[PDB]
């Protein structure tokens, strides 16, 4: 049970080590504030991790649902999210 | 109110007769030019503008109706086939 | 200038604090530094001791403590932070290794720990969050309690004093006795869990000798209780028992699987079932518990208790003796005999609102008690002696359902900054709304008008003109709340024939039980009454004659109007009507240049500037110092005179800032330098007022005449003299903003030197990236400079031939800049530039 | 991803415009649409002329009388040069201003003679001329004027959206289309569900159409049609269409 949904959960194909690199920046991230008290700025834990900074940053972007398209917007009633999408 | 139009609906016993009489009609002149009207330039609208007349628009040429005639498919058939109309530049 | 005046009509006592409601109830929860547990301590008596027991483990509370905030406070305001301050709670964990903190050896314990944060009151009494200030408008609802109403069809059963028994304590259990005859006795639980009442009352110790021998003569109508006891024709007493006789085993008959024998059958109507092991599986829900008691210690229950039923049995019932199903019952029969018990729906003595300060409780309360789902989750995975700090509760979950209320809610709603005058009134409204059970959307014909009974409590002239009208309303100016809830008005007491000019405050609960006479009533003399017919009311009822009935008179003829509607000149000439569409209208005004008092008023509108807190009042005497347009400076006596050693308070004179619908909130000084200023003097006017009175609009002249026919509806011509005096000017202020971003191709930068081909975005843009302040030109121009580079540096050679055409000058960086949208253009105010500040910048 | 913030704030001085709407504290709802010029504006006898001009057509439906002890009052008050204090449900009296009025200029009545601009000659019946107290309630931005003619379009839906820079086109409801059928038209009831809206390739076509001034041919088949063919396809239903 932990093999099917390791791989095929979403509704789009998502990496192993991409949900796995979530959670891994998570059991630092208190332990930094369950002593000190501050919030782990993006310098320190640089250097304990493979990552720099910068592209670190658009890595969460990937990591969403996204989003669908059937959901009422404002008028709910014939207004959905595709439906406010120009096309080219 | 308007010019020559109760005119229509007295002369002739119908009021819906006279709306196609000026629209299949009227709508068919400006897709097929203006050499299709034969009649002089006398029975034409008068707009004032600049010191002259343009335009054309219609309900003047209702005169000569008759009961049957075409059918109703060769009204766009033979119109666009005869001239096929469009636009070009220089 | 000579002032005649006309009426006076003296008054025994002024408009009490407008802003006293939303003041002192919020003062009563946070307690702080004067009380020392009682408000917010309550809090804490809820969660704590919050037992997770899964072994040995316990925690318990001990004080609360309130430091210093997060940073500092002028700085909240330009990045949306609400600002509050953390608290600080003693915690006692102890592990099952016996480590409880008692002593200091492997004896651990921490004092100091900050997470939540609550925000504060400052000044005039609103809450401030994500930069737009937030305001809670208390909502009117009926107050829990023992009423009594009615029920359709029956014709021909029991009951209380009508039909069918409907208390509503708050949650616990909606007890119901009602009668049904024929053979079941109809009687519920906690839903519908029907079942045969024969067999209760034995299980409460009563024999066949007490309900249906000792009651059954003063009524026949016991056709539900003489089911299961079967009493027929008179035969041989023993031998013949059944349920009703005998207790403990009790007849063993009925058509189904299982079988009834009264006591250890209670829990046999749950299939499947289960031993006698449980005597407390349901039973322990009617006792010790927040069922019975609708408040602490019945501070609210107890009015609508005692006062009904009888008298009153601890905070619940008990163990086996119940008292709550015996003083029940006693009533029902009571009031059938003869006695005089109706509660009205409509009645505001039955109706209670819940301030600010209430509010901050509730809701507390259920913003704490979430992370209990927290703590749990992090102990399975404690080790040992490492899950003590604070490596269990967290600041996010108690730190969401405080900040989803003082901004997302029913009661939370932005202040009508339109007017210095709406703001108060804004406050000094109770809206309907509220919970879905104590408010509902049904018909009310009878509810949704005017009762006789507001006259002094709520205005029947101030409510919003629409569909939701009765709904929503306003307070008067004689009208105010106490720490409970109703609204207390005053009224001078009298006994027989004298008269007392001492007032009496006094709810609405007693208003209907007492005489209100008249005001306009004549009166010669404290002592003796000059009329034979009083005209007085009794609760939605106007009464007539005696005069030895009456107790209490209204001392004030204002007390039914409100605190806006108040200003208008000449009331009893103005229809109800107009009176509204004239205070709707009114809260919808707009800040002028050219603002005047008008020639005619009551002498309110100069209360309602200074309670709003529109002008600056000094706080101590001492001359002026500095007198500009923009900034006012008063030097103080309390320290030697010394050029750097004063009692210096700057007062920041706001000048022209946003607002929350986009308006005009300005202060003029009129108060000259020299002139030495004390405590209540004014430094600066109001927006829309002059000296500190109303000045909303101003006055013209008229030739009260049609004008062929352009006047058709409602249409009116106006002078061109008018506009060439521009009297009639609003400042509108809108909002613009450029955000930088860090795309692929490469980031960007603001600068005055641009790579351009033009010369149009440097005329502006001088002042090295930014731009100097005030001009002119047209919308569709550049704001901030813009450098952002397309296409990676690198042209198309298809696209070399179109700009061969028209002068060959393509260059690798273009003006991006945000182009002004469309409509209508105007000047700038302020700019601000943060180029990474050293702050703690998100 | 943003290295800095840029506020630059917009102070806007709307100026008066006819558009607005204008009410003091009794109700008198009006509208300013024409402004009057000087040159054609009566006035008394020292020459003054009207501030602005009411409307005197509206009075026994709103059953507000009571401004009147504003402006005749308000008349002599500025005459002799004195506040008035009138408290609530009382204050001064008919018989009170009465005795007022007679004071102040000339006039006790309220009515002076009225000197037409245009023709001359005076008014008859003399007419009130006093003070108002009046107020210009704020130009919502719900009333500003919108119009769209082209704009953006969807790509399953096909219809006139409205996006920032553009405006929005105004939905024809059904509740306009029964009361054209009740005409009994044609071409201008066809128009108002393809071309106007669903039709996409009769959409493009008809632009080309009124630029060289000749004239658009008919429309052609809805997207919200042909789409429905498959929709209903998927449902274990074939369909097909099919000619005379």
């Amino acid at each position: 049970i932990t093999r099917s949904i390791a791989d095929q959960a979403r509704t789009i194909r998502i990496p192993v080590h991409m949900i796995e690199t979530i959670n891994k920046l998570n059991r630092i991230s208190r332990q930094m504030l369950q002593e000190m008290g501050r919030e782990p700025t993006p310098e320190e834990l640089a250097e304990r991790m493979l990552m720099p900074e910068d592209k670190i940053r658009k890595v969460l972007k990937i990591a969403k649902e996204p989003i669908s398209m059937e959901t009422p917007i404002g008028d709910d009633e014939d207004s959905h999210l595709g439906d406010f999408i120009e096309d080219t | 109110a308007r010019v020559t139009v109760q005119d229509a609906v007295e002369k002739i016993g119908n009021r819906f007769d006279l709306v196609l009489v000026a629209a299949r009609r009227a709508r068919q002149m400006q897709v097929g030019g203006k050499d299709p009207l034969v009649p002089e330039e006398n029975d034409k609208t008068t707009v004032i503008a600049l010191r002259e007349i343009e335009e054309g628009l219609i309900n003047n040429q209702i005169l000569d109706v008759r009961e049957r005639q075409e059918q109703q498919e060769q009204e766009a058939a033979e119109l666009q086939a005869v001239t096929a109309i469009a636009e070009g530049r220089r | 200038r000579i002032r005649k005046d006309f009426g006076k009509r003296p008054q025994v006592l002024d408009v009490p604090y407008l802003l006293s409601i939303q003041l002192d109830s919020f003062q009563k929860f946070i307690e702080q530094d004067p009380e020392g547990q009682y408000g917010l301590e309550a809090a804490f008596r809820s969660v704590f001791p919050i037992q997770s027991y899964s072994g040995n483990s316990e925690l318990q509370y001990v004080s609360y403590r309130l430091g210093e905030p997060v940073f500092d406070v002028q700085e909240c305001q330009i990045r949306g932070v609400t600002y509050s301050a953390p608290l600080r709670v003693k915690l006692r964990l102890v592990i099952y290794e016996r480590e409880a903190p008692e002593g200091t050896v492997k004896d651990i314990k921490e004092q100091e720990v900050y997470m939540g944060e609550i925000p504060l009151m400052t000044d005039n009494g609103t809450f401030v969050i994500n930069g737009t200030e937030r305001v809670i408008v208390s909502q009117l609802h009926r107050s829990p309690g023992v009423f009594f109403d009615s029920d359709k069809g029956k014709t021909h059963s029991s009951g209380k004093v009508l039909y069918n028994a409907r208390i509503i304590p708050y949650r616990g259990s909606w007890l119901d006795f009602e009668f049904d005859p024929k053979d079941n006795l109809f009687v519920r639980i906690d839903r519908r869990r029907k079942l045969p009442a024969t067999i209760i009352l034995r299980a409460l110790n009563y024999t066949t000798e007490q309900i249906l021998d000792l009651f059954f003569e003063k009524v026949d109508l016991l056709a539900k209780l003489s089911q299961s006891g079967h009493k027929r024709i008179e035969t041989l007493f023993t031998n013949d028992l059944d349920h009703g006789p005998y207790i403990s085993e009790t007849l063993r008959v009925d058509p189904t699987n299982d079988r009834l024998s009264a006591l250890v059958e209670i829990y046999r109507m749950m299939r499947p079932g289960e031993p006698p092991t449980r005597e407390a599986a349901e039973s322990l829900f009617e006792n010790l518990f927040f069922s019975e008691d609708r408040y602490d210690l019945s501070a609210v229950g107890r009015m609508k208790f005692n006062r009904s039923l009888l008298r009153e049995e601890i905070e619940g019932s008990g163990i086996l003796s119940k008292d709550d199903i015996i003083d029940v019952m006693k009533k029902l029969i009571d009031i059938r005999n003869g006695k005089g018990e109706v509660d009205d729906i409509d009645h505001l003595g039955n109706r209670r609102i819940r301030s600010v300060g209430e509010m901050a409780e509730n809701q507390f309360r259920v913003g704490l008690v979430r992370v209990e789902r927290a703590v749990k989750e992090r102990l399975s995975l404690g080790d040992l002696d490492t899950l003590m700090p604070q490596d269990m509760i967290n600041a996010k979950p108690i730190s969401a359902a405080v900040k989803e209320f003082f901004g997302s809610s029913q009661l939370s709603q932005f202040m009508d900054q339109n007017n210095p005058l709406s703001e108060i009134t804004h406050k000094r409204r109770i809206s309907a709304l509220g919970p879905g059970g104590l408010t509902r959307e049904r018909a009310g014909f009878e509810v949704r008008d005017v009762h006789p009974t507001h006259y002094g409590r709520v205005c029947p002239i101030e409510t919003p003109e629409g569909p939701n009208i009765g709904l929503i309303n306003s307070l008067s100016v004689y009208a105010q709340t106490n720490e409970y809830g109703f609204l207390e008005t005053p009224y001078r007491k009298v006994t027989d024939g004298v008269v007392t000019d001492e007032i009496h405050y006094l709810s609405a609960i007693e208003e209907g039980n007492y005489v209100i006479a008249q005001a306009n009533s004549n009166l010669d003399e404290e002592g003796h009454f000059v009329e034979d017919l009083v005209t007085c009311r009794s609760k939605g009822e106007s009464s007539l004659f005696s005069r030895d009935q009456v107790d209490y008179m209204d001392v004030s003829t204002q007390q039914v109007v409100s605190v806006g509607a108040s200003l208008i000149p000449f009331l009893e000439h103005d229809d109800a009507n107009r009176a509204l569409m004239g205070a709707n209208m009114q809260r919808q005004a707009v800040p002028t240049l050219r603002a005047d008092k008008p020639l005619v008023g009551t002498g309110m509108e100069r209360a309602v500037a200074v309670d709003s807190g529109v002008t600056a009042v000094a706080k101590r005497g001492g001359v002026v110092q500095y007198v500009d347009a923009s900034r006012i400076v008063i030097k103080v006596n309390e320290d030697e005179m010394y050029p750097g050693e004063a009692g210096i308070d700057i007062y920041n004179l706001t000048k022209y800032t946003r607002s929350n619908q986009n308006t005009c909130i300005n202060q003029m000084p009129c108060v000259s330098l020299g002139e030495p200023v004390e405590r209540g003097d004014v430094l600066a006017d109001g927006p829309s007022t002059d000296l500190g009175e109303l000045a909303l609009g101003q006055n013209m002249r008229v030739a009260f005449m049609p004008w062929n026919g352009y006047n058709f509806e409602d249409s009116i011509l106006v002078s061109e003299r008018v506009v060439q005096e521009d009297r009639f000017t609003t400042i509108h202020i809108q909002e613009l903003a450029c955000v930088s971003r860090d795309t692929k191709l490469g980031p960007e930068e603001i600068t005055a030197d641009i790579p351009n081909v033009g010369e149009a975005a440097l005329s502006k843009l001088d002042e090295s990236g930014i731009v100097y302040i005030g001009a002119e030109v047209t919308g569709g121009d550049i704001l901030v400079g813009k450098v952002t580079p397309k296409g990676e540096t690198q042209l198309t050679p298809e696209e070399k031939l179109l700009r061969a055409i028209f002068g060959e000058k393509a260059s690798d960086v273009k003006d991006s800049s945000l182009r002004v949208p469309n409509g209508v253009s105007g000047t700038v105010i302020d700019v601000q530039v943060f180029t990474r500040d050293g702050v703690e910048k998100d | 991803g943003v290295l800095k913030i840029v506020k630059v704030y917009l102070a806007v001085k709307r100026r008066i415009q006819p558009g607005d709407k204008m009410a003091g504290r009794h109700g008198n709802k009006g509208v300013i649409s024409k402004i009057n010029p000087i040159e054609d504006m009566p006035y008394d006898e020292n020459g003054t002329p009207v501030d602005i001009v009411l409307n005197p057509l509206g009075v026994p439906s709103r059953m507000n009388i009571g401004q009147i002890l504003e402006t005749h009052l308000g008349m002599a008050a500025k005459g002799i040069g004195m506040p008035i204090a009138t408290p609530v449900f009382d204050g001064a009296k008919e018989a009170e201003i009465k005795e007022l009025l007679k004071l102040g200029d000339l006039p006790t009545s309220g009515q002076i003679r009225l000197y037409d601009g245009r023709t001359g000659e005076q008014f008859e019946r003399p007419v009130t001329v006093g003070y108002m107290y009046m107020l210009k309630l704020n130009h919502l931005v719900d009333d500003k004027m919108h119009a769209r003619s082209t704009g953006s379009y969807s790509l399953v839906t096909q219809q006139p959206l409205g996006g920032k820079a553009q405006f929005g086109g105004q939905r024809f409801g059904e509740m306009e289309v029964w009361a054209l059928e009740a005409y009994g038209a044609a071409y201008t009831l066809q128009e108002m569900l393809t071309v106007k809206s669903d039709d996409v390739n009769g959409r493009t076509k008809m632009y080309k159409n009124i630029v060289d001034g000749n004239h658009q041919m008919e429309p052609g088949m809805p997207e919200s049609f042909n789409v429905l063919l498959k929709e209903i396809r998927s449902l274990g239903i074939n369909i097909e269409l099919e000619d005379e």
